[PDB]
C-alpha cells in the first residue's frame, strides 16, 4: 500500500518529520523520522516491511509498506516540526504540527 | 452549574468520578480553578481549554493521559498550577508546556517517562515546583534542568538513575529541596552538585552507594542530609567540612567499619548524632563544636574510654546510649542535669565508684547490665533523685547499696550468684517488678509487687516442711526409722557366730536405711531450727555444703537399699537352687553395692548444682531440672533393678528354712516399689504435659513418701522374724553373761 500527506506550509524536510500511529484508547507512537540529509528512524515492528520517502521539492510525505495484517489497523498522522532540532525523535513529545491523517484498514 | 459537573459559587469548578471522555462544556467564561480528575478521557484535542482564559489552577490526576495536543495549553496565560499525575505519558510534553509561560506548579510525577526532551521545560520562567518522583528515567535531563533558573522544590525519586554527571545542576540556583532516593546511585561525581548556593534539604536514601560522596561540600548551605540504607563502608575526616549550618544526619542501616574523629566535629547544629556497629573505630570521636547534641548513641564500636570533658561539654545531652563496646573505666558525669538515660550495657566496667553518678539530677533510666562490675560504693545512687529504672544483672555483685533508690519502680537483678544478701523492703518504698537471683530475697516483699523468680511452694517463705501434720509424720518417721534400725543393727551385730548370706544381707539394707533415717532427721532438725524464718535459711542451705552433705546421703540410701535388695533375692534365688562358698562372693557382691551406691551419690557432686535445685537437696524438683539426664536415669535403673527382682520372685513361685524369710524379702520388694514407684511415676509427671499437679502435692508426697521404706523395713523385720526373736534372745543371754 502507498499513502501520503500533504503540507500545507513550506518543506520540513530539513526538520523532524514523520509519521505516528493512533490505536483506539492507548498513545500515539511513531514508527517513522526523517531527519537532515534524509535519514530515517523507525521503531522495532517496522523494519523493512514499513518505510518512508520524503523529497523537497514537491513538499509532500509518503509512506509505502507491505503484506498486510489486520493486526496494522489504526489512524495514521503525520506530523513536523520546525524548530529546534534538538535530537532525532520517535515520540510524539518533539513534534509541533500535526495533521489530519487517514484511517487505514 | 449548567455542566453536571457541581461548580463552587467563587468560580470554581470540581469534577471528579463524572466519567467524561472530552472537555467540559457549557461551563463559565471565566473560571479560577478547574479539577478534571479519576475520568476517562486520554486525549486532549486542539484549544480544548481556550474556553477558559481566565484559569488558573489545572488538575488532571489520574485520568489516564496519553497524548496532548501542543496547542491544547495554548492561550492560558493565567495559569498558576497544573497537576498531571498517574497517567500513561511517557515523556515530558515539550511543546504543550511551551504554550504558556506562567505557571509556577508543575507535577508530572507517578507516570512511566523514559526520556525528557532537550529543549523541553524551555520558557518557563516561572516554575518554581516540579515532580519528576516513580518515574522511568535513568539519567538527569542536563539541559532541560538547565533551562529555567527559577525552580526551588525538584523530586527524581524512585526512579532508575545510576551516576549523575558533573555539573548536572549547575544552573539550578534558586533551588531549596533536592529528592534522590530510592534510586540506583552507585557512582557520585565530585563536581555535579555545585552550584546549589541554596539547597537546604538532600535525600540520597535507598541508594547503591559503595564510598561517601565528595561534592556535598560544594553546596554549604545544607541543613538535613539523608543518606541511610546505602552500602557505606568508611565515612572519612572532614566529611562535612562544606556544611557548617548542618542539622540533621541520617545515616543508619548501613554497614560500616571506620568513621574518622574530625567527622563530625565543627558541627554547631547538629542535635542528634547515633552510629552503630563501626567495629574498626577504637577511640572516642572528636566532638568538639558540637554543642547541640541531645542524643548520642555509639554502638557495637571498640572504643574503650569516655572523655573525662563529655558530659560537661555536651550541656544539652539527654540520652546516651555507650552499649557493646568495651569501655573500663566511667568518667564522672557531673556537670550535666539533662541527661535522662543513660545506658552502658555489655561492656567491661568492674567497678561503680562514689562520684560516678553524683550530680545527675534528671536522671531517671540506669542500665549497667552485662559487665564485671563486682563491688559498688554505698554513695553511689544517693546523689540522683527521681530514678525509676535500674539494671544491673549478669554482673558478679556481693552486695547492693539502699541509699536513694527508695524512689525506683522497677530492680533487676539476677545472674548475681555471689549476692546472697537479703533485700529490705523498708528501702523500697515503692517498686512494681523486682528480678532477684534467689527466690528468698523475693521472699521478703510480699499496687503489688511483682518478682521474677517465683516461690512456688518449692522454695518456702516461712516453713520448710509446711503443713503441722506433715511435719509430725516426717519427725514420726526418723525416730521410728533411727531406733529401729539401732535395734536390728545391734541384734545382728552381737548374734554373730554364723552368718548366713541372708541374714547379712538383711543386716546390710537395714544398715543403709540407717542412713536415710539420718537425712530424714536433717531435715527435720533444719526445720525446727528454721521456723517461719526459711527464707534467712535457705539461702545458704542451698548454696553450701549441708545440702550436698543431704543430699548425697538421701541418693546413697535409696540406691544402696535397691542394690542390696536385688542381692537379697538372687541370694535367695540361688539358695532355692540347692561348702557352696558362695557367701563369701555374696559379701563381695555386696561391697560392689556399696561401692556403686557411692558413686551414684557423688556423681552429681562434680555437676552443676543437681542438690541445689531444692531445699530438700533431692535430685527430683519442680518441673525444669538442673540435669534432665541424671534424674531420667537413676528411675529407670531403679525401675529396671525393680522389674528384674520382681522376675526372679516370679521364677521361684513358678518353681515352687529355705522357704523361711523368702516371704520377708517378698514383703520387702512390695513395699520398697509402692513407696518407690508411685513417687518414680509422679516426678516423671512433671516432663509428660498432659498431667499436671501442684507444687505442694509434689513436694509433701516427696518428703513423706522418700523415707517410709527406711521406715518400714525394720519394723518389719522385727515384728514378724522367728530368726529375729532368737537372735534377740542371744542378745539377752550375752548381756546377761
Amino acid at each position: 500500500l502507498r499513502l501520503s500527506c500533504a503540507a500545507s506550509g513550506y518543506t520540513y524536510s530539513p526538520y523532524c518529520m514523520g509519521w505516528f500511529r493512533q490505536a483506539p484508547g492507548k498513545a500515539r507512537e511513531g514508527v517513522a523520522t526523517v531527519d537532515l540529509d534524509g535519514s530515517t528512524i523507525y521503531a522495532d515492528s517496522v523494519k523493512g516491511r514499513f518505510t518512508i520517502s520524503q523529497d523537497n521539492a514537491k513538499n509532500t510525505l509518503y509512506l509505502q509498506m507491505n503484506s498486510l495484517k489486520p493486526e496494522d489497523t489504526a489512524m495514521y498522522y503525520c506530523a513536523s516540526r520546525t524548530r529546534a532540532g534538538v535530537t532525532c525523535g520517535l515520540n510524539w513529545a518533539i513534534f509541533s504540527y500535526w495533521g489530519q491523517g487517514t484511517q487505514v484498514t | 452549574c449548567a455542566a453536571p459537573c457541581s461548580c463552587d459559587g467563587d468560580r470554581r469548578v470540581d469534577c471528579s468520578g463524572k466519567g467524561l471522555t472530552a472537555v467540559p462544556e457549557g461551563l463559565s467564561a471565566f473560571t479560577q480553578a478547574l479539577d478534571i480528575s479519576m475520568n476517562n478521557i486520554t486525549q486532549l484535542p486542539e484549544d480544548a481549554f481556550k474556553n477558559f482564559p481566565f484559569l488558573e489552577e489545572l488538575q488532571l490526576a489520574g485520568n489516564d493521559l496519553s497524548f496532548i495536543h501542543p496547542k491544547a495549553l495554548s492561550g492560558l496565560k493565567e495559569l498558576k498550577v497544573l497537576t498531571l499525575q498517574n497517567n500513561q505519558l511517557k515523556t515530558v510534553p515539550s511543546e504543550a508546556i511551551r504554550g504558556l509561560s506562567a505557571l509556577q506548579s508543575l507535577r508530572l510525577d507517578a507516570n512511566h517517562i523514559t526520556s525528557v526532551p532537550e529543549d523541553s521545560f524551555e520558557g518557563l520562567v516561572q516554575l518554581r515546583h516540579l515532580w519528576l518522583d516513580d518515574n522511568s528515567l535513568t539519567e538527569v535531563p542536563v539541559h532541560p534542568l538547565s533551562n529555567l533558573p527559577t525552580l526551588q522544590a525538584l523530586t527524581l525519586a524512585l526512579n532508575k538513575i545510576s551516576s549523575i554527571p558533573d555539573f548536572a545542576f549547575t544552573n539550578l540556583s534558586s533551588l531549596v529541596v533536592l529528592h534522590l532516593h530510592n534510586n540506583k546511585i552507585r557512582s557520585l561525581s565530585q563536581h555535579c552538585f555545585d552550584g546549589l548556593d541554596n539547597l537546604e534539604t538532600l535525600d540520597l536514601n535507598y541508594n547503591n552507594l559503595g564510598e561517601f560522596p565528595q561534592a556535598i561540600k560544594a553546596l554549604p548551605s545544607l541543613k538535613e542530609l539523608g543518606f541511610h540504607s546505602n552500602s557505606i563502608s568508611v565515612i572519612p575526616d572532614g566529611a562535612f567540612d562544606g556544611n557548617p549550618l548542618l542539622r540533621t544526619i541520617h545515616l543508619y542501616d548501613n554497614p560500616l567499619s571506620f568513621v574518622g574523629n574530625s567527622a563530625f566535629h565543627n558541627l554547631s547544629d547538629l542535635h542528634s548524632l547515633v552510629i552503630r556497629g563501626a567495629s574498626m573505630v577504637q577511640q572516642f570521636p572528636n566532638l568538639t563544636g558540637t554543642v547541640h547534641l541531645e542524643s548520642l548513641t555509639l554502638t557495637g564500636t571498640k572504643i574503650s574510654s569516655i572523655p573525662n570533658n563529655l558530659c560537661q561539654e555536651q550541656k544539652m545531652l539527654r540520652t546516651l546510649d555507650l552499649s557493646y563496646n568495651n569501655i573500663r573505666d566511667l568518667p564522672s558525669f557531673n556537670g550535666c542535669h539533662a541527661l535522662e538515660e543513660i545506658s552502658l550495657q555489655r561492656n567491661q566496667i568492674y567497678q561503680i565508684k562514689e562520684g560516678t553518678f553524683q550530680g545527675l539530677i534528671s536522671l531517671r533510666i540506669l542500665d549497667l547490665s552485662r559487665n564485671l562490675i563486682h563491688e559498688i560504693h554505698s554513695r553511689a545512687f544517693a546523689t540522683l533523685g527521681p530514678i525509676t529504672n535500674l539494671d544491673v544483672s549478669f554482673n558478679e555483685l556481693t552486695s547492693f547499696p539502699t541509699e536513694g533508690l527508695n524512689g525506683l519502680n522497677q530492680l533487676k537483678l539476677v545472674g548475681n550468684f555471689k549476692l546472697k544478701e537479703a533485700l529490705a523492703a523498708k528501702d523500697f518504698v515503692n517498686l512494681r517488678s523486682l528480678s532477684v537471683p534467689y527466690a528468698y530475697q523475693c521472699c521478703a516483699f510480699w499496687i503489688i509487687i511483682h518478682c521474677t523468680p517465683s516461690t512456688g511452694a518449692f522454695k518456702p517463705c516461712e516453713y520448710l516442711l509446711g503443713s503441722w501434720m506433715i511435719r509430725l509424720t516426717v519427725w514420726f518417721i526418723f525416730l521410728v526409722a533411727l531406733f529401729f534400725n539401732l535395734l536390728v543393727i545391734l541384734t545382728t551385730f552381737a548374734s554373730c557366730t554364723s552368718l548366713p548370706s541372708s541374714k547379712l544381707f538383711i543386716g546390710l539394707i537395714s544398715v543403709s536405711n540407717l542412713f536415710m533415717g539420718i537425712y530424714t532427721g536433717i531435715l527435720t532438725f533444719l526445720d525446727a531450727v528454721s521456723w517461719g524464718r526459711f527464707a534467712e535459711f535457705g539461702i545458704w542451705w542451698e548454696t553450701g555444703s549441708g545440702c550436698k552433705v543431704a543430699g548425697f546421703l538421701a541418693v546413697f540410701s535409696s540406691e544402696s537399699a535397691i542394690f542390696l535388695l536385688m542381692l537379697a533375692t538372687v541370694e535367695r534365688s540361688l539358695s532355692a537352687k540347692d561348702k557352696s562358698n558362695h557367701l563369701k562372693q555374696f559379701r563381695v557382691a555386696a561391697l560392689l553395692a556399696f561401692l556403686g551406691a557411692t558413686v551414684a551419690g557423688c556423681f552429681p557432686l562434680f555437676h552443676r548444682g543437681e542438690y541445689s535445685a531444692s531445699p530438700l537437696c533431692l535430685p527430683f524438683p519442680t518441673g525444669e531440672t538442673p540435669s534432665l539426664g541424671f534424674t531420667v536415669t537413676l528411675v529407670l535403673l531403679n525401675s529396671l533393678a525393680f522389674l528384674l527382682m520382681a522376675v526372679i520372685y516370679t521364677k521361684l513361685y513358678c518353681n515352687l528354712s529355705q522357704s523361711s524369710m523368702i516371704k520377708h524379702v517378698a514383703w520387702l520388694i512390695f513395699t520398697n516399689c509402692i513407696f518407690f514407684c508411685p513417687v518414680a511415676f509422679f516426678s516423671f509427671a512433671p516432663l509428660i504435659t498432659a498431667i499436671s499437679i501442684s507444687p505442694e502435692i509434689m513436694k509433701s508426697v516427696t518428703l513423706i513418701f522418700f523415707p517410709l521404706p527406711a521406715c518400714l523395713n525394720p519394723v518389719l523385720y522385727v515384728f514378724f522374724n522367728p530368726k529375729f526373736k532368737e537372735d534377740w534372745k542371744l542378745l539377752k543371754r550375752r548381756v546377761t553373761k
